[PDB]
């Protein structure tokens, strides 16, 4: 008389399938990349020229001496 | 009643991914009623057309 199955106490589980969390798309991405990219070469130009104000200095003592 | 999540980690492994789609997508595809005069079982059958199994 001492055998197995509960009276109560049961779930179930499920058989479900389902992870679909978006998730920043359609127009979102593409939008963030470009404002990401455009930041990157306006961040150029004050560095490229700058550094070429720099290069003529350079350029400059070495004309000064030389004779 | 904690496995359903365990094979909840495989469909993020392998079916959405696009490697292994692309190592298998309509490769091997006998679909024919040669697929059944060689008298084959179950799958390679019934996920190929013909439900029935015993």
């Amino acid at each position: 008389k001492q055998d197995m199955p509960p009276v109560g106490g049961y779930g179930p589980i499920d058989y479900k399938r389902n992870l679909p969390r978006r998730g920043l798309s359609g127009y979102s991405m593409f939008a963030v990349g470009i404002g990401a990219l455009l930041f990157g070469y306006w961040s150029m130009m004050k560095w490229n020229r700058e550094r070429r104000r720099l290069q003529i200095e350079d350029f400059e003592a070495r004309i000064a001496l030389m004779p | 009643k904690n496995f359903s999540l365990r094979i909840d980690e495989l469909e993020e492994m392998l079916t959405n991914n696009r490697i292994w789609r692309n190592r298998t997508v309509d490769i091997g595809i006998v679909t024919a009623e040669d697929a059944l005069n060689y008298g084959f079982s179950g799958v390679m059958l019934r996920g190929s057309g013909i439900q029935w199994d015993l």
